[PDB]
């Protein structure tokens, strides 16, 4: 509901203040902790909903060999969760390797589509 | 092909019922809905019976009642099966709706199914009110007298609903009459809806409590999810059967064993506890007018979470903002409904009035504001700048 | 590794397999579940028939 | 040199001869249990010896 | 009136109906335990398809 | 072997458990109807009746 | 893609009245099923409205009912609509069987179809019955009491249906409770048949008047078999204001408007018009076992059709011994109906019995033995030998 | 329902008695000008039910040419049907053009459907 667009605005504009990076980002790494994907095999990128056209063309474009170790994460995620177990603490994700590996593709599609959207419904003056 | 699939009646039994695609994953909170559908089917079937020995004549209804307890063979059971098993349909509904506000079944691309679930509960309340006034007892008759009162403060129009509505000019014999006619035919509205429900859910599947997709790893309805509903069924009638002969007017009030009376008014006119907390949320508007709307917003207001819910990720079991403002809006719902039996009294008036507030501010305040914190704080947990 | 090695199932295996006693249990149990099921469901239709007989009432003025 | 005819067979009938004695007989043993406590099948079925 | 036959009867109901839920605990966890054992293993393929 | 005996012959395994479900409706009644006249001796009627023959 | 082809509630709707493909040659005779859709309306609708002021006891039957003619606003318009409703939903059914008699829609691929269409006849047929009893009229108490005995011959189960269908000992106040709420229910089971109807003919589609393959010229259904469906149903309408408002008891019996007395045997015991054939039936065998089975058994003759007819040619048509054997059928049961309504008098018991044997002979004897010798009239009359 | 290789044993005998042609013959040639499908344009091989695998069979190994004239004389026979009116009569069907063009198709699918029944259910002896 909330473009990543919209997202990264908000985002970035923390990132670069000096004081707001002091308060917000420590309260943002207990948030990940507490939250637990990692635990089961998961990156956070595994968790976006997918059915929505934006999505769709972002999972199109990721290269295959991604796209292979992205579809063994989700059915050993599916497979821990009924047997109502964790997985064993050296096959946890580890923080440097919970990158956003989607988002690029993502960011791409959506900026493609407002473009799109301001020249269908557009004014001209002589 | 075999001839389950083949077959016009029992293709339609195999592609819901034998080989459709579960997820692997999902948890007993998916056994609800198979047992809203086993609740219908007791209540209808219970109906049938007792209506062959029923009369809806002001003077003959609360009699006859008596006279099913009394002279029918087994006609105490027909009766406590009933009047229990309506409790036990609101009690499975009320859990089926908050799995579903929980894992964010209500959202796209299930919009359809929320919107048509929201329609069946509706028409059960509905149900339920007429019901009670079938057996004309002292909390039948003032129960009636209060709620069609409210009709006519709408304007220009509603001093004529009401006495269409009455057919007369009070509760009397021909509203007995026509609210036991309409009583007989909503719950077959109800099993249409509930085919049409059953559509919508074919279309897309069922959820599953991790919140992904679940295209990866799917399992067949019959002999896994069949002998799991097995466990949840028994378990249903264990506790049924206890309340239905051990117990059976716990979950009721003794002044309804009184004849009604338009001439003696109860010192307390309390509904069944299913009902309690929207007449709580209508004693704490005090005009008249904005009481009743206020009251029939409380169910509309259902509808708004598909746009209100402004997260990236279906679900609550990675957020834990979102964890602990879901429980605060379930222990805010029993604590309206334990204002709705008390008397108007200090300090339960305020206390209603500040209750009332906090369940129309998670749809439109809390709800928006906490999944776009949540959106942020992923965000900048992961990204290196 | 080698697809070939079949992992590990040892803490869910039983030390002597025996296929006459492991399926001679699991089809007592299911066998008793239909047994009580068919008795169960009996009574409850000759409840909801036995409804329709004559009441007391009607009896005491035959 | 040849079987009977017509989407049946007298082969699949004389394997099935005497199992129908018995899926008969499973719904002899249908109304056997779905049939009790009436007043009509009483004075074939209480008469026995036990209970 | 009824009082000492409900009492009667509904011994019998919650007799039949606990046993009927302590077997279908059990041929329930019979039914599922090639799914709860079950085993994976990835290999990565080789690029260049 | 005896689960060739009891539960293979699926004409009789529809059947058994129709068969035996007959009987079992006349033992369980005759048995829990015992125990619980029991359990409330001196209370019934019957054991009123038997000493208010004055 | 277009809405009303994506939408899942909507693509049902399109598929079944909008762009179903249609024969491009069928005439008028196919127009009776879609009427019979507008009749199951209008005795829905109607029955609910009436029974918000009906009192189904015993002593309060008959005054209800004329409680509805005298006091209630618009009440004889309800009742008349009702009652003349009922015989106009009896006369289009029996064109609508008579139809797939004469162009063989009964042949393969369509048996369900005719199977299904045989559940529904019988299902109306008991609710006629049961409708006509909740008046308590004179004739209403005696043709209870004549169809209900039969039963009793029925061997060792026979004398304990009754009393099962009684409550009692003979037709009393359980009796009359018991039909009102069993009338109710069956139009709903009805509704729910007419649906499986639908879907059977769904996956076939029609057939046509020349009996022969129709996919080789298709018309879709929206505005050309919508407005050929709008004359029928006006002048289905204006014959039946004809009725209501101008000659309302012509269709009925002067002696329903007598109170039961089960004291005072009329001198005559008349069923409605359209279930005269069947009483005739089954005065015609003198043992009383034989002829409630004869009475029951020309009803589910109407099953044997798809395997007595050996023809390779659909239909009647171009067959001029058919054409000549069905208007033979077609006045024999206008026999029947009248024989019903005489005394059991010389000459009419040998004529019933003569007739009764023409009505069973004709499934059975005339249509194998007559479609046999037109396939070999075909034959000879072409090959050269 | 009743099968061709039956309808023909019987019609064979007729024809080939002296004294029952004299009979019947005369009688089935007033049968087919009373039912009155060549005034619409067809021939009785065309008024056949198709719904069943026998003709299915027999229907698609029909030689092109005489199934596009097949495809023609229905299309033409429904239009006449709703106008309700009667073809012009220099447009007649006449008797020598009434051949049975589909019956050698017929008969010789229905003889391979009995054999291979018979050697289905079938007996051995040693
Ligand atoms: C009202 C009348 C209706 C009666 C029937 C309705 C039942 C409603 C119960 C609520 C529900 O459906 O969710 C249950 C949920 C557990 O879900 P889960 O899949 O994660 O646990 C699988 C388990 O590990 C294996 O369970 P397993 O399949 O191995 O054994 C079955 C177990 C009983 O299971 C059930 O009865 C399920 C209700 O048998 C035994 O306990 C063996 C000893 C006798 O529980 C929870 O998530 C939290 C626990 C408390 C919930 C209570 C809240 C009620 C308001
Ligand atoms: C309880 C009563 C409820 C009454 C509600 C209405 C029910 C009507 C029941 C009667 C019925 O079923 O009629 C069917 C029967 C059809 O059988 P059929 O194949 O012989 O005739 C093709 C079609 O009629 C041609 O009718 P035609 O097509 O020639 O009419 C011209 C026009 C339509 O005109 C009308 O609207 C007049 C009604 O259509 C056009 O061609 C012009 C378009 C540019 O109609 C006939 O014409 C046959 C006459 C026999 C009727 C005797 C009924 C015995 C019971
Ligand atoms: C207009 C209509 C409004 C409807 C509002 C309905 C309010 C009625 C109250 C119904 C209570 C139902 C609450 C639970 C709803 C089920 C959904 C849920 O909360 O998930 C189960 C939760 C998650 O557990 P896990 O973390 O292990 O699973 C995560 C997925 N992998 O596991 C849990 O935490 C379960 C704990 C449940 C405790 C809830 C106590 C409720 C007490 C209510 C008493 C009411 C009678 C007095
Ligand atoms: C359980 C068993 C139930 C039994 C059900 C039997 C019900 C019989 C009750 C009467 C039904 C009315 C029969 C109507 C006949 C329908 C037959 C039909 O669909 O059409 C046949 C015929 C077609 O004629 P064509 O249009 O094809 O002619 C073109 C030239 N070849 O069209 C015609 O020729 C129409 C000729 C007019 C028929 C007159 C029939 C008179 C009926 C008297 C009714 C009396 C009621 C009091
Ligand atoms: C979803 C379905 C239904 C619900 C929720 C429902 C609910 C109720 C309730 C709450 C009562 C008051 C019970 C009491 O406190 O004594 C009642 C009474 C009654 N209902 Fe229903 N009902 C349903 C279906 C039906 C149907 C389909 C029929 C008839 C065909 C029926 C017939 C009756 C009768 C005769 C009574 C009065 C007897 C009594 O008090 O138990 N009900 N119903
Ligand atoms: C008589 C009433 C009802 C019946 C018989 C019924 C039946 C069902 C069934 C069988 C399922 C699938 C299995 C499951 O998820 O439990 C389901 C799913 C669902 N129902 Fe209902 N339901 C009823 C009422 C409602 C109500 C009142 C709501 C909401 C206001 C609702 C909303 C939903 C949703 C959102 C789902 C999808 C859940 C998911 O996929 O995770 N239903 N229903
Ligand atoms: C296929 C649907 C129906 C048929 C064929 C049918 C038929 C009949 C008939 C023949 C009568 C006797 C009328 C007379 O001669 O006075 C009757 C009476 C009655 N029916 Fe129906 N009925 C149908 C549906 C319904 C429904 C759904 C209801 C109620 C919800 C209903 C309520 C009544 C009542 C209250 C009466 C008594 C009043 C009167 O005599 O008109 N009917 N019905
Ligand atoms: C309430 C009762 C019924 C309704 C609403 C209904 C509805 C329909 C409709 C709309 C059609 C398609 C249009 C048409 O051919 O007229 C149809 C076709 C048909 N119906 Fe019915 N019908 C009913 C009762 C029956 C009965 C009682 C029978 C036979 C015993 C029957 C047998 C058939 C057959 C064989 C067809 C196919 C006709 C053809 O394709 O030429 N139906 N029905
Ligand atoms: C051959 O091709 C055809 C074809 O030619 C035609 C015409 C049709 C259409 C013909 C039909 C007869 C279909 C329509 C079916 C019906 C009209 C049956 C009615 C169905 C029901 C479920 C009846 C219930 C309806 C009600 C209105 C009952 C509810 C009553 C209420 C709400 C009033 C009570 C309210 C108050 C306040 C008292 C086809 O479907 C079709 O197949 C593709
Ligand atoms: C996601 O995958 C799923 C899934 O998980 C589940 C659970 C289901 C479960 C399905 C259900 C729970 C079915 C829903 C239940 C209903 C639709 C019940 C409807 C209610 C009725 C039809 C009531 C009818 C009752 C009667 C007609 C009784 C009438 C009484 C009579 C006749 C008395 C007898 C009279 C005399 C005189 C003796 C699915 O279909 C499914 O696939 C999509
Ligand atoms: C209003 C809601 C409607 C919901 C519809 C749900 C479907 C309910 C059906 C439940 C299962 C019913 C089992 C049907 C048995 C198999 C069908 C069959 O035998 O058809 C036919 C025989 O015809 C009949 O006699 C129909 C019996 C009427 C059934 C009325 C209950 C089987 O022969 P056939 O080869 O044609 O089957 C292939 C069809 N495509
Ligand atoms: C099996 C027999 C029973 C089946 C009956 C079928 C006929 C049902 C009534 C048909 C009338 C059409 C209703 C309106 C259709 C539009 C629905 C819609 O816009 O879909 C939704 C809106 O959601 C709703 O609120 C539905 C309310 C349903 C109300 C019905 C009481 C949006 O449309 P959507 O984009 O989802 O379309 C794709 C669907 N796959
Ligand atoms: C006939 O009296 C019915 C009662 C009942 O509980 O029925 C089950 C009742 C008894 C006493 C007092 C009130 C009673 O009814 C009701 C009815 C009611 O209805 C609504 C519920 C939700 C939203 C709107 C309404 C309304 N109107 N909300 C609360 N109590
Ligand atoms: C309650 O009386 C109903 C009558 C009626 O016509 O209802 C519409 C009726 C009146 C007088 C005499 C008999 C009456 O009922 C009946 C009932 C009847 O039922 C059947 C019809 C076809 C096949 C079997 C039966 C039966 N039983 N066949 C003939 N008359």
């Amino acid at each position: 509901p909330q473009s990543f667009t919209s997202i990264a605005r908000i985002g970035d504009y923390i990132l670069k203040s000096p004081v707001l990076s002091k308060l917000c980002v420590p309260v943002a790494n207990q948030f990940i902790n507490l939250a637990g994907y990692k635990k089961l095999g998961l990156k956070f990128d595994d968790l976006i909903a997918e059915e929505n056209p934006i999505m769709q063309t972002a999972l199109r474009r990721l290269p295959e060999d991604e796209s292979y170790a992205r579809a063994y994460r989700i059915i050993r995620a599916h497979q821990t969760e009924l047997t109502h177990h964790l997985l064993p603490r050296n096959e946890w994700i580890k923080a440097q390797e919970d990158v956003p590996y989607l988002l690029p593709y993502i960011l791409e599609a959506e900026a493609a589509a407002k473009e799109k959207d301001e020249l269908d419904n557009i004014e001209v003056s002589k | 092909m075999a001839f389950r699939k083949s077959n016009v009646y029992l293709s339609l039994v195999n592609s819901y019922i034998i080989d459709s695609p579960q997820p692997s994953s999902i948890n007993y909170w998916w056994n609800m809905g198979s047992l809203l559908g086993l609740c219908l089917v007791i209540q209808i079937v219970t109906g049938i019976f007792m209506a062959m020995h029923y009369s809806s004549n002001i003077e003959l209804a609360f009699s006859s009642v008596e006279h099913i307890m009394r002279d029918v063979h087994n006609g105490y059971i027909l009766r406590y099966l009933h009047a229990n098993g309506a409790s036990f349909f609101f009690m499975v509904m009320f859990m089926h709706m908050a799995k579903g506000l929980y894992y964010g079944s209500y959202r796209s691309p299930r919009v359809t199914l929320w919107n048509v679930g929201v329609i069946i509960f509706i028409l059960t309340i509905a149900t339920a009110f007429l019901g009670y006034c079938c057996v004309y007892g002292q909390m039948s008759h003032w129960g009636a007298t209060v709620i069609t009162n409210l009709f006519s403060a709408i304007p220009f129009v509603g001093n004529d609903i009401v006495s269409w509505l009455w057919g007369g000019f009070s509760v009397s014999n021909p509203t007995i009459q026509r609210f036991f006619a309409l009583h007989y035919l909503v719950p077959f509205i109800i099993a249409a809806m509930v085919i049409m429900h059953l559509m919508a859910l074919h279309i897309h599947g069922s959820s599953n409590p991790l919140g992904i997709t679940g295209n990866l790893d799917r399992i067949p309805m019959h002999s896994y999810f069949i002998f799991k509903d097995l466990v949840t069924v028994f378990l249903f009638m264990l506790i049924l059967a206890l309340f239905v002969f051990y117990s059976p007017n716990t979950l009721g009030h003794p002044d309804n064993y009184i004849p009604g009376n338009p001439l003696v008014t109860p010192a307390s006119i309390v509904p069944e506890w299913y009902l309690l907390p929207f007449y709580a949320i209508l004693r704490s508007i005090p005009d008249k007018l904005l009481g009743v709307i206020t009251m029939f917003a409380a169910i509309l207001v259902l509808l708004v979470l598909p746009f209100t819910d402004r997260s990236v990720v279906r679900g609550n079991t990675f957020k834990v903002l979102s964890k602990f403002f879901f429980f605060i809006f379930v222990f805010n719902f029993v604590l309206l409904g334990q204002i709705g039996a008390c008397h108007v009294e200090v300090p339960y008036v305020l206390m209603g009035q500040i209750a009332t507030f906090i369940y129309f501010a998670y749809f439109l305040i809390i709800v928006p504001v906490i999944s776009t914190i949540e959106n942020v704080l992923f965000y900048i947990g992961r990204v290196n700048k | 590794k080698s697809t070939y090695r079949t992992p590990n199932f040892d803490d869910v295996l039983k030390e002597n397999n025996d296929a006459d006693k492991g399926r001679s249990y699991a089809y007592f149990m299911v066998g008793a579940m239909g047994l009580l099921s068919s008795a169960g469901a009996k009574s409850t239709v000759e409840t909801f028939i036995s409804s329709m007989t004559a009441t007391a009432d009607v009896l005491a003025m035959a | 040199t040849g079987l009977h005819f017509g989407r049946l067979s007298l082969r699949s009938l004389t394997a099935y001869a005497p199992n129908l004695m018995l899926w008969g007989g499973a719904s002899m043993l249908g109304l056997f249990v779905f049939t009790e406590g009436w007043p009509k099948f009483q004075d074939t079925l209480y008469k026995k010896i036990p209970l | 009136p009824e009082h000492d036959e409900r009492k009667r009867l509904g011994l019998k109901t919650v007799i039949i109906l606990s046993s009927l839920y302590l077997l279908s605990i059990w041929v329930k966890k019979f039914k599922w335990a090639g799914i709860k054992t079950r085993k994976f293993v990835f290999n990565p393929p080789k690029p260049r398809k | 072997s005896l689960y060739k005996t009891f539960f293979k012959r699926n004409a009789v395994f529809v059947g058994t458990i129709f068969a035996g479900a007959f009987v079992f409706q006349t033992v369980f009644d005759t048995a829990i109807t015992s125990w619980y006249e029991n359990h409330n001796k001196g209370k019934l009627w019957k054991d009123v009746k038997a000493r208010i023959a004055a």
